[PDB]
C-alpha cells in the first residue's frame, strides 16, 4: 500500500487549463472529509493515458494553497485597504447595486421606439473558465437582468477565425479531435505553438510520425514545437495569405485536387453570376466612399427553384472552380518566397509534402490556435486553410481537419452557452431591435429549394421555443421572447463587444462590471488605459480564485486608492477539483467531472455564487418592485437547484431537455417529464424544453452520457481513435464533423483503412453519421444552406476568396500580388522611435496572465520572470548581453525585462531591410510573484481592428534598450 | 531489475516531469531567477532530483538543434556512490534487488557528502547545508513496488519516458535507435550496459550535458 493514499477517496477529473481536457485522478485524505492528498493525470482516460504537462501536473499545488481566497472582501470607495466580510453582507449589497444601477439606466424601448427591454450601465467579462452548466446560468441571470454586454475569452481569440468555418463547412467549431490527430499523413502546424500550448497533443502528433506522418512547423520563431517536426518553415508576421495562396495555386497547376471529392462535396460546380469579378486587388461592388461592398454582386446565378445552378462537368467559365483558378495565378513560387522569406526551395518541399495528401489513401490536418489571425483578414487566412483541405478532400475524414485548437478548458463551452453579445445558447442569435416578434426572429432564418440540402438550420424554431420553455416554461413562447433583451439593429454589431466595452468604461459609460473568471487588468491589450478606466466604475464585482490585479487594480502601480470610488466585492470561487459539473474540449468532448476535496475554506462553486446573488435580486425585486420585473420574478431557477444548492446534475438535465407534456414526435410516443434523446425530438409549439439544443442526447432517459468512461470500440471505430462510449460530443456524438464527405456516393470510404463511416446493410456504421440520409441523397455540409463545402464564401466582408492585404503596417510599403496594399474594408502611428515589431505569445509553464500559474512554486520556479527573446542580431545593434535587464517600451507604457538572445528568433528580411521581432509572454502581473515584472499588455495597443473589433498583440511596435548596471 | 528508456529525441520539453517528481514527493520549490534562459532551476540540489537541462546548437538553414536532457540518477547496476559512502557506513548507499533501484538512507548524513558526490561519474548526488543528508531520484522505488510507473514516467506525453524490465527496455531502445538513427544519424544510448536510465541522445551526449555519460 502507498502511505500517501492509503485512507484517500479516489476521483476523476479533467485539467481546468487548455482545451486538451486531459483527465484527472484526484485524492482526498479522510475517504473524502478532508483535504486534496495527490492529483495526477488518469491511466484509463483514451486521450493522455495519464499524461500531464507541468499545468495540470501542478493542479495539487494550486488547489492546495494557502495564497487563495478564503471569504468575500470588501473595498470601500476611496479606502486603502480590503474588509473581510461574509456572504450574506457581499451577496446583499452587490443584489442593490444591482437594482439600483438596473432600474436608473433600464430602456423598455430605443430612440426608434422599437421594444429592447435592456441594461446599457452593466458589463460582464467571463468565463471559458467556468463549468458548462455555470456558463449557461450565468448568461440566462446576465440576460433576465436585461444585460446586453455580455463577453468572454472566446471573442478575443476564436471570434476573429470561427466565421472562416462557419461559410466553409457551416459550424465554427474544431472539424475533428485529438486522437484524430494520430491518423494524419501530414500534419501542418501553422499558428500554433503545440508542443507548449496543447501539450498533449504531441502523444497523438508524435504517433502519426510513428506511422509514417511529415510533421511541418510554419512559425516567426523556433519554439518547443519546431525542435520535434520534420520540417521547421520561419514566415515573417502575417505573410500566412501568401504562403497559402501559393499553395492553393501549386495544388490546382499540378492537378493535386481530389476531383470527385471536389466535384460533389464543395461548390466547384456552382455558376457564379457574371457581377462577380476580382481586379487590382478589389472585388466587384466596392463602394470606396464607405470602404465596403455590395455582397449582391458575388450572388450565384440562380435556377427556376432558386437554386443556384451547377456544371457538374466543371468547365463553365463562371464555375467557382475556374474563377478559384483565375485567382490564384498570381501566387507564384517567387512572389510568395520573397514576401514570406521562406525559400522556395523549402516552399516546394512544404507544397509538395502538404499536397501529396490529396490522394484518397493519404490525409492532412492543419492545426491553428490563435497564432496571428486577430487582425482583419485573419478570417481569410483559416478561409484559405478551409479552402485547401476542400481541394485536397480532407474534410470529414480521419488524420483531415481544420483542427483549430482552442484555447481555455471550456472556452467551447463558453461559446456554446451564448457569453458573448450577439449569441443566446446554441448559437441562436441574440434579436435585434427590428425583430419586434418571435415570427419575425425566425423568418431571417435561410431555407434551401435544393431537395439534396438538408439545411439543418431550418429547425430553429424549434431550438428558440424549447428555450424559452426552460427559462419561462409556464409562457407561450411568443410572449417569454418579449422578456429577453435587444441589440440596437442600427449599431454596429462590435459596439457590444470586449473592446468597444473598455472604450465605453473609459468614457464612464458602465455603472457596475463582472469581472466573473477573468483578469482584464492583465488580459486587455492597453493595460495603462484600462486600469485607469476602470477607475470610472461605480462598482465591481471579482469572482476569482485568488485576489489579483483586478480585483485589487485600486493599488496597483501609480495608482492612489483615495482617489478611486470604485467599490470592490472580491468573492473567492473554488478551484475545478472541489466542484462537479462538464467542460467541452476543444473536440467538443463534453467530460463530466466530480469533487475531490470539499470547497477549501468559505470559497463556493461559481454556480451557488450566482444562483444565491441572483435570489437575492429577485426577493429584493419582489418586495421593492422597480422596472421591468416579469423576467426576473419569472425566471425558472427551481431547477438549478437540489438540497439548497447548485446542482450540475439538474442544469445538466434542463440544458438536454425534457417533455413538458406528452407528445408525439418523430413518429414517436413521448411522456411528460421524459428526458429529450436527441434535438431531432424538439418541438417548436412547446411540447420540449432545451436550455441548448446542441445538448439534446447528452442527458438523455439512459443516464449521463458525459460521465460515460467506457473505452468499449469496434475495430473501425478503434483504428481512428473514435471512443465514441467516452464521455459525449456535440452534436449527438458526431466525433468527425462532416464526415459524409468521406464516403462516395454508395457510402464506401475514399480510404478503407481510415474509415470514419461505412454503408453497411442499410445503416450507417463507424461515427455517428453527420446528417440522415441513404449514401447520395445528401450534400454533406447540413449546416450549410445550399450543402457543399464553400470554395467560394461570399458572406465574408472582404470577399469570396482570400486575398493578400498586408496585416504588418509599419514596415511594409509594397504589394507583390495588388496594387491594394491594406484591406480595402478595414490608424498605427508607427513611431519611428519604436523600430521593432514586438509580439507576445506563452510558455508550457504558464496559464493566461498567470493569475493562476504565479500562484503555483513548481511553475513559478521553472519560468520564474518576464523576458524578452531577441536574435544575436538584434542583440549586437543594440549592445545587449544574454541576461541583461532590457526595458521595452512603446506609446502605450514601458516594463524591464530579462534579455534571452537566441537564434531562434532571426531577422525578417523586407524589401531589402532587416526587421527585428521581440518576443515577450504576458503571463505576468505586479501582483504575484515578487520581482515576476509586470504584463506586457503594458505594450500594446488599444486602437482595435475595425472589423473584429480586437486590439494587436502580436504585432506592436516598441524599443528594447540595455538598462544600466553598476560597473 | 527494471529500467527507464528515455527516448529523447520525442522530448517537448514540457517540464512535466519536472513538476510530477516534487508533486508526488512533496518537494518545496528553490528560489530562482531568470538568468537569460528557460532552465530552472539552473542545477539539481537536495529539494530537485530532476530538471530539465536546454542547450542551443546552431545548424546550417533555418532553426536551431535544441537539445533537452531531463537529468536524473542513473541507477548504475554497479554504483560507485555505495562503494565509497560503503567505505564510512554501510547502509547509507542500499540496493533494492527486485528492482535495481540505488537508494540513499538517512544514513548518507553520516557518511563523506563531498566525496560520495566525486564518486558519481554523473555527478548527481546532492547535499542539504542543514542536515547534510543526500538527495538523488529514488527511482519512485515505492510506486514501483506498488505497480504504478514512476511520476516522470506516467506524466510523460511525447514517450520520451519509457519504464518496465531491463530485457524489455533494452530490446525496446535497441530497436528505437535503428528508426531514430534515420533522421538523427549521430543517435546513441548512453552507457546502455553500465545504467537503468538508458537515454537516447539524438547526437554528441556531451553536447546535452558535461556529465551526460561518464
Ligand atoms: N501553456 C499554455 N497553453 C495555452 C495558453 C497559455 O497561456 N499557456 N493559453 C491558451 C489560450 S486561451 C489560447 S487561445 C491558445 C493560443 O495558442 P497559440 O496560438 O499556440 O498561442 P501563442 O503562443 O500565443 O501563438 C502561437 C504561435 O503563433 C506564432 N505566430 C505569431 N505571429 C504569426 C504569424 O504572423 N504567422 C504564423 N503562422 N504564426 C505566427 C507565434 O510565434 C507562436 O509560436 O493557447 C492556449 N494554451
Ligand atoms: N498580450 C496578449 N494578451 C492576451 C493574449 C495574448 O496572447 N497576448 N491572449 C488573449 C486570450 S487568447 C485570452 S483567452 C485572454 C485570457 O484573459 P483572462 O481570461 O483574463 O486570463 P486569466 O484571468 O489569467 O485566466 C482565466 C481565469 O479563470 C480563473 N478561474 C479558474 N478557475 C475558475 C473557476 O472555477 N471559476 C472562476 N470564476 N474563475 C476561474 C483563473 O483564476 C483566471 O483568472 O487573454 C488575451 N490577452
Ligand atoms: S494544460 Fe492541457 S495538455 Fe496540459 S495537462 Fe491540462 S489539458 Fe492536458
Ligand atoms: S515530461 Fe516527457 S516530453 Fe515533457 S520534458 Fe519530461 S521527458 Fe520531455
Ligand atoms: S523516477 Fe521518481 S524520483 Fe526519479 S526523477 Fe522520476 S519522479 Fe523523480
Ligand atoms: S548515477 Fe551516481 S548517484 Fe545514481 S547510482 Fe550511479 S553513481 Fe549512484
Ligand atoms: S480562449
Ligand atoms: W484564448
Amino acid at each position: 500500500e502507498l502511505q500517501k493514499l492509503q485512507w484517500a477517496k479516489q476521483t476523476t477529473s479533467i485539467c481546468c487549463y487548455c482545451a486538451v481536457g486531459c483527465g484527472l485522478i484526484v485524492h482526498t485524505a479522510k475517504d473524502g472529509q478532508g483535504r486534496a492528498v495527490n492529483v495526477e493525470g488518469d491511466p484509463d482516460h483514451p486521450i493522455n493515458e495519464g499524461s500531464l504537462c507541468p499545468k495540470g501536473a501542478s493542479i495539487f499545488q494550486l488547489g492546495e494553497n494557502d495564497q487563495r481566497g478564503t471569504q468575500p472582501l470588501y473595498r470601500a470607495p476611496f479606502s486603502d485597504t480590503w474588509k473581510p466580510v461574509t456572504w450574506d453582507f457581499a451577496l446583499t449589497e452587490i443584489a442593490k447595486r444591482i437594482k439600483k444601477t438596473r432600474d436608473a439606466s433600464f430602456t423598455e424601448k430605443n430612440a426608434a421606439g422599437d421594444l429592447v427591454n435592456r441594461t446599457e450601465a452593466i458589463a460582464s467579462f467571463g468565463s471559458a473558465a467556468m463549468d458548462n452548466e455555470e456558463c449557461w446560468a450565468y448568461g440566462n441571470i446576465l440576460r433576465s437582468l436585461g444585460l446586453v454586454y455580455i463577453e468572454h475569452q472566446a471573442r478575443i481569440x476564436h471570434s476573429p477565425t470561427v466565421p472562416a468555418l462557419a461559410e466553409s463547412f457551416g459550424r465554427g467549431a474544431m472539424t475533428n479531435h485529438w486522437n484524430d490527430l494520430a491518423n494524419s499523413d501530414c500534419i501542418l502546424i501553422m499558428g500554433s505553438n503545440a508542443a507548449e500550448n496543447h501539450p498533449i497533443a504531441f502523444k497523438w502528433v508524435l504517433r502519426a510520425k510513428d506511422k509514417g506522418a511529415t510533421l511541418i512547423h510554419v512559425d516567426p520563431r523556433f519554439t518547443r514545437t519546431s525542435a520535434r517536426c520534420d520540417v521547421y518553415a520561419p514566415i515573417r508576421s502575417g505573410a500566412d495569405i501568401p504562403f497559402l495562396g501559393g499553395l492553393i495555386k501549386y495544388i490546382l497547376d499540378n492537378k493535386l485536387y481530389f476531383t470527385d471529392y471536389v466535384r460533389e462535396y464543395t461548390n466547384a460546380s456552382l455558376i457564379v453570376g457574371e457581377k462577380f469579378s476580382f481586379k487590382d486587388g478589389l472585388f466587384s461592388g466596392y463602394d470606396a466612399a464607405n470602404k465596403k461592398y455590395d455582397k449582391s454582386m458575388w450572388a450565384f446565378e440562380l435556377d427556376a427553384n432558386g437554386v443556384p445552378k451547377r456544371d457538374p462537368a466543371l468547365k463553365h467559365p463562371r464555375c467557382v472552380i475556374n474563377l478559384l483558378k483565375k485567382h490564384y495565378e498570381r501566387y507564384n513560387l517567387d512572389k510568395v518566397a520573397a514576401i514570406t522569406g521562406t525559400s522556395k526551395e523549402q516552399l516546394q518541399q512544404v507544397y509538395k509534402a502538404y499536397a501529396a495528401t490529396g490522394k484518397p489513401d493519404k490525409a492532412g490536418t492543419i492545426m491553428y490556435a490563435m497564432g496571428w489571425t486577430q487582425h482583419s483578414v485573419g478570417v481569410q487566412n483559416i478561409r484559405a486553410m478551409a479552402m485547401i483541405q476542400l481541394l485536397l478532400g480532407n474534410i470529414g475524414v480521419a488524420g483531415g481537419g481544420v483542427n483549430a485548437l482552442r484555447g481555455e478548458s471550456n472556452v467551447q463551452g463558453s461559446t456554446d452557452q451564448g457569453l458573448l453579445a450577439h449569441i443566446w445558447p446554441g448559437y441562436n442569435p441574440v434579436p435585434n431591435s427590428k425583430a419586434a416578434t418571435l415570427e419575425l426572429y425566425n423568418a431571417a432564418t435561410p431555407q434551401s429549394k435544393d431537395p439534396m440540402s438538408v439545411n439543418w438550420w431550418q429547425n430553429r424554431p424549434k431550438y428558440v421555443a424549447s428555450y424559452l420553455k426552460a427559462l419561462y416554461p409556464d409562457e407561450e413562447p411568443a410572449a417569454a421572447y418579449d422578456y429577453l433583451p435587444r441589440i440596437d439593429a442600427g449599431r454596429k454589431l462590435t459596439d457590444y463587444f470586449w473592446l468597444n466595452i473598455f472604450e465605453k468604461m473609459d468614457k464612464g459609460e458602465f455603472k457596475g462590471l463582472f469581472a466573473w473568471g477573468m483578469n482584464p487588468a492583465c488580459g486587455g491589450a492597453n493595460a495603462n488605459k484600462n486600469r485607469k478606466a476602470m477607475g470610472k466604475l461605480e462598482w465591481l464585482v471579482n469572482v476569482n480564485l485568488f485576489e489579483n490585479e483586478t480585483s485589487s487594480f485600486w493599488k496597483g502601480p501609480g495608482m492612489n486608492p483615495a482617489e478611486i470610488g470604485t467599490e470592490v466585492f472580491f468573492l473567492p470561487c473554488c478551484v475545478s477539483i472541489e466542484k462537479e459539473g462538464s467542460v467541452a474540449n476543444s473536440g467538443r468532448w463534453m467530460q463530466w467531472r466530480y469533487r475531490g476535496p470539499k470547497p477549501y475554506a468559505e470559497t463556493k462553486p461559481d454556480g451557488d455564487i450566482m444562483l444565491d446573488m441572483f435570489k437575492k435580486v429577485r426577493e429584493l425585486y419582489a418586495k421593492e418592485g422597480g422596472a421591468y420585473p416579469a423576467p426576473i420574478a419569472k425566471l425558472n431557477i427551481a431547477d438549478w437547484e437540489e438540497h439548497n444548492e447548485f446542482s450540475p446534475t439538474k442544469v445538466a438535465k434542463l440544458m438536454n431537455g425534457y417533455f413538458l407534456k406528452d407528445t408525439e414526435v418523430g413518429g414517436k410516443q413521448f411522456k411528460k417529464g421524459q428526458q429529450v434523446p436527441s434535438f431531432a425530438f424538439l418541438t417548436a409549439d412547446g411540447s420540449t424544453c432545451s436550455g441548448n439544443w446542441l445538448h439534446a442526447g447528452s442527458f438523455t432517459d439512459a443516464g449521463n452520457l458525459m460521465a460515460r468512461r467506457d473505452k468499449t470500440q469496434t475495430p473501425e471505430q478503434a483504428r481512428i481513435g473514435l471512443f465514441p462510449n467516452w464521455s459525449f460530443c456535440w452534436p449527438v456524438n458526431r466525433r468527425i464533423l462532416y464526415n459524409r464527405a468521406s464516403v462516395d456516393k454508395t457510402g464506401k470510404p475514399w480510404n478503407p483503412a481510415k474509415a470514419v463511416i461505412e454503408w453497411k446493410d442499410g445503416k450507417w456504421v463507424g461515427d455517428v453519421v453527420d446528417g440522415g440520409g441513404d449514401p447520395g441523397t445528401k450534400h454533406p455540409f447540413i449546416m450549410q444552406t445550399h450543402g457543399f463545402g464553400a470554395l467560394y464564401g461570399p458572406g465574408r466582408e472582404e470577399g469570396p476568396f482570400p486575398e493578400h492585404y498586408e496585416p504588418l503596417e509599419c514596415p511594409v510599403s509594397k504589394n507583390p500580388f495588388s496594387k491594394q496594399l491594406h484591406n480595402p474594408v478595414a490608424k498605427a502611428v508607427c513611431d519611428p522611435r519604436y523600430p521593432f515589431i514586438g509580439t507576445t505569445y506563452r510558455v508550457t509553464e504558464h496559464w493566461q496572465t498567470g493569475l493562476m500559474t504565479r500562484r503555483c512554486a513548481w511553475l513559478v520556479e521553472a519560468e520564474p520572470q518576464i523576458f524578452c527573446e531577441i536574435s544575436k542580431e538584434l542583440a549586437k545593434l543594440r549592445g545587449i548581453g544574454n541576461g541583461d535587464t532590457v526595458k521595452v517600451s512603446s506609446l502605450r507604457g514601458a516594463l524591464e525585462a530579462v534579455a534571452i538572445v537566441t537564434e531562434r528568433i532571426r531577422p525578417f528580411k523586407i524589401e531589402g531591410v532587416d526587421v527585428h521581432m521581440v518576443g515577450l509572454p504576458w503571463h505576468y502581473g505586479w501582483m504575484v510573484p515578487k520581482n515576476g515584472g509586470d504584463t506586457a499588455n503594458l505594450l500594446t495597443p488599444s486602437a482595435g481592428d475595425p472589423n473584429t473589433g480586437i486590439p494587436e498583440t502580436k504585432a506592436f511596435m516598441v524599443d528594447v534598450r540595455k538598462v544600466w548596471s553598476h560597473p | 531489475g527494471k529500467m527507464f528508456f528515455v527516448d529523447l529525441s520525442r522530448c517537448t520539453a514540457c517540464r512535466g516531469c519536472q513538476i510530477a517528481c516534487k508533486q508526488w514527493k512533496n518537494l518545496p520549490a528553490e528560489e530562482t531567477r531568470n538568468t537569460g534562459s528557460h532552465q530552472n532551476p539552473p542545477d539539481l540540489s537536495y529539494v530537485t532530483l530532476k530538471t530539465v537541462r536546454f542547450t542551443e546548437k546552431s545548424r546550417k538553414g533555418p532553426g536551431i538543434d535544441w537539445l533537452f536532457f531531463p537529468e536524473q540518477c542513473r541507477h548504475c547496476v554497479e554504483p560507485p556512490c555505495k562503494g565509497q559512502a560503503d567505505v564510512d557506513l554501510e547502509g547509507a548507499v542500499v540496493k533494492d534487488e527486485t528492482t535495481g533501484a540505488v537508494l540513499f538512507t538517512e544514513l548518507t548524513a553520516k557518511v563523506d557528502g563531498e566525496s560520495v558526490r566525486s564518486a558519481c561519474p554523473y555527478d548527481i548526488p546532492r547535499i542539504d547545508p542543514v542536515t547534510k543528508r543526500l538527495s538523488k531520484c529514488d527511482m519512485c522505488n515505492d510506486r514501483v513496488q506498488n505497480g504504478l510507473l514512476p511520476a516522470c514516467v506516467k506524466t510523460c506525453p511525447t514517450g520520451t519516458m519509457n519504464f518496465g524490465d531491463e530485457q524489455e527496455m533494452l530490446a525496446l531502445a535497441e530497436k528505437r535507435l535503428a528508426e531514430v538513427k534515420k533522421t538523427y544519424p549521430g543517435a546513441v544510448l548512453g552507457d546502455p550496459n553500465d545504467v537503468r536510465v538508458v537515454y537516447l541522445f539524438t547526437r554528441d551526449p556531451k553536447d546535452f550535458y558535461e556529465h551526460a555519460v561518464a
